[PDB]
């Protein structure tokens, strides 16, 4: 009950700004027609799990 | 300047994923794709082995 | 006439069972539209002459 109160403290005193970094763009010739439509134009460099 | 908040390269997030593998369930078909077919959908494949 | 009789002996006393081994699957993004339709879904590992 004290730890769940403390996890609520850290999320409240947050202060972070996201900065676009590393980003790369792939070509239409080098993607499957199923993964091509998912990408808008430019995926953020690094990779995500989903 | 005051500088209240500091900036970061990549965001973290509060909710993450965990897994418990079974080291006896391997498929005998080693599939393959392109390099840009690999990058975008890459680490997500190795979290759901 | 004796060798052609002997080649008929070996084919008669045969006993072999084919086992699926090594097989790999390619992607649609990594094949020519002419070689893509030939492959059903999964080609047997190793290669064939035809």
């Amino acid at each position: 009950v004290s730890g769940l109160l403390m996890v609520l403290f850290k999320v409240m005193t947050d202060n972070r700004l996201v900065i676009v970094g590393e980003t790369t763009t792939p070509m239409s010739n080098t993607l499957s027609t199923v993964v091509n439509n998912v990408l808008r134009t430019t995926y953020h460099n690094n990779v995500g799990v989903n | 300047l005051s500088d209240d908040f500091k900036q970061i390269s990549d965001p973290k997030g509060y909710l993450t994923y965990s897994v418990k593998y079974e080291d006896q369930f391997t498929k005998k078909d080693k599939l393959r794709a392109s390099e840009a077919d690999d990058r975008i959908v890459g680490p997500t494949v190795n979290l759901f082995k």
